[PDB]
């Protein structure tokens, strides 16, 4: 009686052992993606390519979970610290009222400085492209300091694009970089890309991402980086 | 190399045939005799005989003459003053002069890879007590690194008991035919075996680490550990076995022939390789710098990097893996054995102190432990 | 008229507050002090219990 | 090759030179006249 | 409309902080000068449980003092044996995030809610032998934060959208509703006799709800930021708060005001969680800095500390009789103290 | 109690000049990040300028880059933002908001839904 307990308790701990022992491989596997976005930016367009989404798919034989936050509160700095043990924080914007992209920028800066996300690396996509090659002729008026900007000459452009259209771009860009290795410090790190309102390459670019954020942990790991 | 057994044997039949010699023949000559060196033809009285050098000698000048003079009476002449028997041997010894300096060479190579395998004994025991002892440095990198370790550990006692039967066979025949000599031996070329192969384990490790994004921790974890210790050992008992097939005389000290590399040549392919596996992770490195959202900074990094990543991966080996066996003494032998004897003595030294000691996990549990140390013993 | 029925809920909220019992603090700090002091002895974190009774030793 | 292995081998391959240059160089001391 | 609603308000505001001050005779660090010290509480790690994948976010000690449930974000719910150290129950989640779960007082039902909005509640009987939903309850529009038993049949539910619930588990359906708060409401503690409770929230306010009626009668503001920890008294006419200013502050229930403040002047971090020990002397409060503070409740010192984690301590459970407590950290490892 | 009260305001003219002042009570306010939001009728929410604890950091909206004046005062726990070049299309209700947590860096208050930690806001029209 007191040893039947006593073996029973045992076989049950070898049972549980050996489910964990199978869900951990899966679990140690498995890559986590949060797609944290503005309301103005097609979140759902990108889903698409209760309180809480689910999206589970697999690119070259690796699993992807990517999680659409939902019908939440905007007050974000209490359940944003659940999601320190994501694989990589997909961040999106749309270059299109008020100052959205200031307030888009407030939001990257608090993310980026937050003590419990600097072991987390972020991935932007700046959306609506068409939608800044369709400003050219409709902005300026907001950033005083888009006429004292020049292209970067390490950035080649594509065939066909308005250069004004490209140095806003650009501009765009540089104003989440110059936050990003200002507060860095090194232990993370930010990869910004462009993205049109559809296209079929942004799945495959996380993954040319991801991998890279693996690799480099590895590389923080044997004190190389 | 010939035996001091192979001259008694030659020495033996030569006395057979100076007897068969005699057997055959039986105013006045000299009588033949056999003075355990030459067997003398019918001397002339009073006349020097001068007889060639042996040719069944390897360290006879071949082109010289031995001269002893027989006398009027029958006998050979005696040295004035002694009873010994007068001869002249200048011409046979000629190449032999000292025998000091190539002692003295041995001797200053001796000493540099024992001061670096107590060095690195030491320093690797310290290192597998702080990774053992402390529960969160516990992980699949930590574990190869663990192996990695002892495996320089167990060369340096590999060494040492090494030098137990040179010192025996040196300063002290029936004992070289002994089995103890053999297990010595085995033991020496399995641990510097494994040792090589175990730095190419942590080579494919972490050049797999980065180029295949998911693994099973298990699977690799048990692919590396026969990898490292079980495929050495088929080529060592390949060895062995051939070795006292064919041979199977005295210590297996002295090579043989073409058998020598049965384990040589699996050893050479764990540089080339491990050398390419080099070249290849310092070319993404330069790369994941390029690409950090952009220099002289870079170049620091890069230079870091490769000088923390030249000492595991053991580049240097690379310079100096292919060599044909050369003279004894000599110029290029000496620049590689001294060169060799400091580098892989220090090696065990180099990879202590640049990864285990330096490391910035390690140091945080140091710290951490220090502090709860120091909260323990406040009264 | 959503916000001043709201601002008359909060006002009403804080008569209902206001509108209570209130003891005096040196009285009712001394209620804990006879709390603790009565079940002192039977706490066993204050005092460490031998290993025969403790069973996670 | 390994460094150690040669180093090993050339030293077997002296020491068993040594032996036998020893014992010819003591029999001819003993046999030449200066 | 607004102004003579407004300055009424405020004109209510200095009557009830004027009556504080008024029935403040004097404070309890002044009539406990002659009291013995605690000495130093030296507690002993004696257990350490390591089957979860991810970190442990939140945990709940059983009324019989022997299992403990605990809550992970791998998506497993696994039941602790405290002596033995087994693994009883091992369950599945269909959601991946856990922000709490809750053990019936007579252990037949565990709770579970996170940022899915839908409180799973499992039945332990399980005659068939395998763990299954017996109810999931969605009546929230946040982020489900805190839920506790108050006996089989009811539970008190605290949600993200500023509101708090009373379920039936027959029925499905919310009995009542509470209204009161204007933020983020973290955690809540029940009092021994099921009767009273009071609910902290991020408006930096503490508010005392009748469950029968269905109205709060008291709000605290003693705080300067987001109320994350509340625990009762043992004797249910206290309780203390712990906040991100990194002070704790102890309330009363009769003398409508806060009795002590805790703080030190090297410590700058926030606090996760806080409970009370069976006599009420002791105090735990587990900080940010990796470690849980042991803090004298009547003469503000640190007794002790317990540094035994390496990572956030997010959860702390005291057991009912008192013979172990119980830690839960981002380290995914279970610290029982002695 | 964390109470905020905004004072200062009125109808001024494009040109003029203007100050305002911001009443901390209840709250350790030296230890606290703080800053200016403002909510334009018939817009949400947007950022103006903020304050760290210290007070060398400082930062503005690119509009307002070089027009406005922020000022903080530790000795009489009272932040002052002063306004010079004033445009007819910088109308807006003001809010002294106040971050959450102590020493940190980053803040969330751009919440427009009931967020318990900005004042009740003033008045400023031209
Ligand atoms: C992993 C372990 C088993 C490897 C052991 C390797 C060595 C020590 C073993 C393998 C083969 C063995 C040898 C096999 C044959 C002989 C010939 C015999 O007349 C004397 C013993 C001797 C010389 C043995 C001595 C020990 C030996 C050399
Ligand atoms: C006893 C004589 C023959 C010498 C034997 C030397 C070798 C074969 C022995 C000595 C030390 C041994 C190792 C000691 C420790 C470990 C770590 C363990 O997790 C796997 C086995 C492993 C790797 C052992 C394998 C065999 C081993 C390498
Ligand atoms: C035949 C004798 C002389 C030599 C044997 C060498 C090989 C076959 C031995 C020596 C060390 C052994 C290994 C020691 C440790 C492990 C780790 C364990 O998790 C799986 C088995 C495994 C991998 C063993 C397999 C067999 C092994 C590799
Ligand atoms: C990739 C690795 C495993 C390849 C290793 C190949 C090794 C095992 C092969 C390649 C060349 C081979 C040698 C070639 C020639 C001879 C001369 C012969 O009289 C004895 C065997 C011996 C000495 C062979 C032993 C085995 C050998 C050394
Ligand atoms: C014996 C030791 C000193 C040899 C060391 C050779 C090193 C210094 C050489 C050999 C191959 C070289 C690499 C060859 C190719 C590239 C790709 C290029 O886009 C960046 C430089 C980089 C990455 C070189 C860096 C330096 C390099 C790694
Ligand atoms: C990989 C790079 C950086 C280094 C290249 C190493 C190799 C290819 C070079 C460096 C030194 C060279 C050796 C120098 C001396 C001799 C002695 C000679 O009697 C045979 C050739 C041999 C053995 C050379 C062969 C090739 C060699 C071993
Ligand atoms: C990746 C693997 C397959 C590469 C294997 C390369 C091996 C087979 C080749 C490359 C270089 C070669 C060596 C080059 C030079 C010499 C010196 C010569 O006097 C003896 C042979 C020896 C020692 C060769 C043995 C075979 C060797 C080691
Ligand atoms: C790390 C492994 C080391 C194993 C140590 C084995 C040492 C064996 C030494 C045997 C010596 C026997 C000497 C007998 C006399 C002789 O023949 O020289
Ligand atoms: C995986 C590596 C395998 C290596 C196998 C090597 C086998 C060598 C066998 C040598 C046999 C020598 C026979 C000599 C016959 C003779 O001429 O007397
Ligand atoms: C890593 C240290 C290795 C040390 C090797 C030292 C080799 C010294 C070589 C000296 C070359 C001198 C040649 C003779 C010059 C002359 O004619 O005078």
């Amino acid at each position: 009686d007191q040893r039947n307990e006593e073996k029973a308790q045992r076989e049950a701990n070898k049972k549980i052992e050996k489910q964990l022992q199978k869900d951990k491989q899966v679990y140690r596997a498995t890559h986590r993606l949060l797609l944290l976005g503005a309301g103005e930016s097609g979140k759902s367009t990108i889903v698409k390519q209760t309180g809480i989404f689910e999206t589970k798919f697999q690119v070259d034989k690796v699993n992807f979970h990517m999680f659409d936050v939902g019908g939440q509160r905007d007050e974000r700095r209490k359940w944003i610290q659940c999601f320190n043990d994501v694989t990589a924080i997909i961040f999106v914007v749309a270059s299109s009222q008020t100052n959205r992209l200031q307030e888009a920028l407030n939001l990257f800066k608090s993310i980026w400085n937050n003590r419990w996300l600097r072991t987390i690396s972020v991935i932007l996509f700046l959306n609506k492209q068409d939608l800044l090659a369709e400003k050219v002729l409709a902005i300026e008026d907001y950033f005083p300091e888009f006429a004292r900007y020049t292209t970067p000459e390490d950035a080649t452009p594509e065939p066909g694009e308005d250069p004004r259209v490209t140095r806003a771009k650009y501009f765009i860009r540089d104003e989440f970089l110059r936050i990003s290795t200002a507060s860095g410090d090194g232990r993370h790190y930010c990869y910004p890309h462009f993205t049109c309102a559809v296209d079929t390459e942004n799945i495959r670019r996380v993954f040319n991402d991801c991998r890279d954020i693996i690799q480099r942990m590895h590389l923080r790991q044997y004190e190389l980086l | 190399v010939m035996t001091k057994e192979e001259q008694i044997f030659l020495l033996h039949r030569a006395q057979a045939q100076c007897e068969k010699r005699l057997k055959e023949v039986l105013g006045r000559p000299c009588l033949p005799e056999w003075d355990h060196i030459l067997c003398w033809p019918l001397g002339a009285p009073g006349e020097v005989v001068a007889v060639p050098c042996p040719d069944y000698i390897y360290d006879f000048n071949h082109k010289g003459h031995a001269y002893r003079r027989c006398d009027r009476n029958g006998s050979w002449e005696l040295v004035p003053g002694h009873n010994r028997t007068w001869a002249n041997y200048s011409e046979c010894v000629k190449f032999l002069t000292n025998e000091t300096r190539e002692r003295e060479v041995f001797d200053r190579l001796a000493m540099i890879y024992t001061v670096g395998y107590s060095v690195s004994l030491a320093s690797l025991t310290v290192a597998v007590l702080i990774l053992a002892y402390f529960r969160r440095l516990h992980c699949t990198r930590n574990y190869i690194h663990m192996h990695l370790f002892l495996s320089f550990m167990l060369r340096a006692v590999s060494i040492f008991v090494k030098d137990a039967v040179l010192y025996s066979g040196a300063t002290l025949t029936a004992a070289a035919g002994y089995a103890g000599c053999r297990v010595a031996v085995t033991f020496f070329l399995y641990f510097l075996a494994t040792n090589y192969y175990w730095i190419l384990v942590e080579g494919l490790y972490l050049h797999s680490l980065i180029f295949m994004a998911f693994f099973s921790e298990k699977k690799y974890l048990w692919g590396f550990t026969v990898f490292g210790w079980g495929l050495p050992a088929v080529f060592v008992a390949v060895w062995v076995s051939v070795r006292a097939t064919l041979a199977n005389t005295g210590c297996w000290d002295l090579s043989s022939g073409n058998k020598k590399w049965i384990i040589q040549v699996p050893i050479l392919a764990s540089i080339v390789l491990n050398f390419i596996l080099f070249i290849n992770i310092v070319r993404v490195l330069a790369t994941k710098l390029r690409e950090t959202n952009a220099t002289r900074q870079q170049y620091r990094k890069l230079l870091k990097s490769t000088l923390v990543l030249m000492p595991l991966f053991g580049v240097h080996y690379i310079v100096f893996m292919a060599t044909p066996y050369t003279e004894v003494s000599g110029t290029l032998w000496q620049v590689q054995m001294h060169y060799e004897m400091l580098f892989n003595s220090f090696q065990g030294f180099f990879v202590a102190i640049i990864y285990c000691f330096c490391n910035g996990e390690v140091q945080a549990e140091i710290k951490k432990s220090w502090s709860r140390w120091t909260l323990a013993l406040d009264f | 008229t959503a916000s001043i029925a709201q601002a008359r809920k909060l006002v009403e909220q804080l008569k209902m507050e206001a509108n209570i019992d209130r003891i005096k603090v040196s009285k009712a700090a001394a209620d804990l002090m006879a709390y603790c002091e009565a079940h002192a002895k039977e706490d066993p974190l204050l005092t460490p219990v031998p290993a025969s009774e403790n069973p996670f030793r | 090759a390994v460094a150690e292995i040669q180093l090993m081998h050339q030293r077997a391959k002296w020491i068993q030179d040594a032996r036998r240059r020893a014992f010819l160089h003591k029999l001819i001391a003993e046999i030449h006249t200066a | 409309e607004l102004d003579q609603l407004r300055q009424e308000a405020e004109q209510l505001k200095n009557q009830i902080r004027d009556a504080r001050k008024a029935c403040a005779d004097a404070t309890l660090s002044q009539i406990t000068n002659n009291i013995d010290p605690v000495g130093r509480i030296q507690m002993r790690t004696r257990r350490t449980l390591r089957g979860h994948l991810a970190k442990i976010y939140a945990m709940h000690w059983g009324t019989d003092s022997r299992l403990l449930v605990s809550a992970s974000q791998d998506g497993k719910l696994i039941i602790w044996d405290s002596y033995t150290t087994n693994k009883v129950h091992a369950i599945p989640l269909r959601s991946s995030w856990v922000m709490t779960c809750a053990y019936a007082p007579s252990g037949n039902y565990v709770a579970c809610g996170g940022l899915d909005n839908i409180c799973s509640i499992y039945n332990l009987k399980t005659r068939e032998g395998n763990v299954r939903v017996s109810r999931e309850l969605a009546g929230h529009t946040g982020y489900l934060s805190c839920c506790r038993f108050l006996d089989d049949n009811q539970i008190v539910t605290s949600s993200g959208d500023t509101t708090c619930a009373l379920w039936d588990i027959e029925t499905g359906q919310q009995t009542t509703t509470f209204t009161g708060h204007t933020g983020d409401v973290m955690s809540l503690s029940l009092a021994p006799d099921t009767r009273l409770f009071v609910s902290g929230a991020c408006d930096a306010s503490a508010k005392l709800w009748d469950v029968r009626e269905g109205m709060c009668r008291q709000t605290f503001t003693g705080h300067e930021s987001d109320i994350n920890a509340i625990c009762f008294f043992p004797n249910g006419n206290a309780f203390a708060t712990g906040s991100d200013d990194a002070t704790c502050r102890l309330f009363d229930l009769r003398a409508d005001q806060e009795l002590m403040t805790y703080s030190h002047d090297n410590i700058i971090c926030g606090i996760t969680s806080v409970s009370f020990s069976k006599s009420g002397r002791l105090l735990l409060a587990g900080y940010d800095d990796f470690n849980c503070n042991v803090w004298d409740a009547l003469k503000a010192d640190r007794a002790g500390v317990l540094a035994g984690h390496d990572n956030r301590v997010s959860c702390l459970g005291v057991t009912d009789d008192g013979m172990a407590v119980a830690t839960g950290s981002w380290d995914s490892f279970l610290k029982i103290w002695n | 109690q964390v109470q905020l009260q905004e004072s200062g305001g009125g109808l001024v003219q494009p040109g003029g000049s203007l100050r305002l002042s911001c009443a901390a009570s209840g709250f350790t306010f030296s230890n606290y990040k703080m800053n200016w939001v403002r909510q334009a009728p018939g817009k949400g929410l947007e950022w103006v300028s903020d304050i760290s604890q210290s007070g060398a950091s400082i930062s503005y909206t690119g509009s307002v880059k070089g027009r406005f004046t922020i000022s903080r005062d530790n000795a009489k726990n009272t932040l002052y933002l002063q306004m010079n070049s004033l445009k007819p299309e910088d109308t807006a209700v003001y809010y002294c908001a106040r971050c959450p947590a102590p020493f940190t860096r980053d803040c969330f208050d751009v919440t427009s839904t009931t967020y318990a930690y900005r004042g009740q806001g003033t008045q400023v029209t031209v």
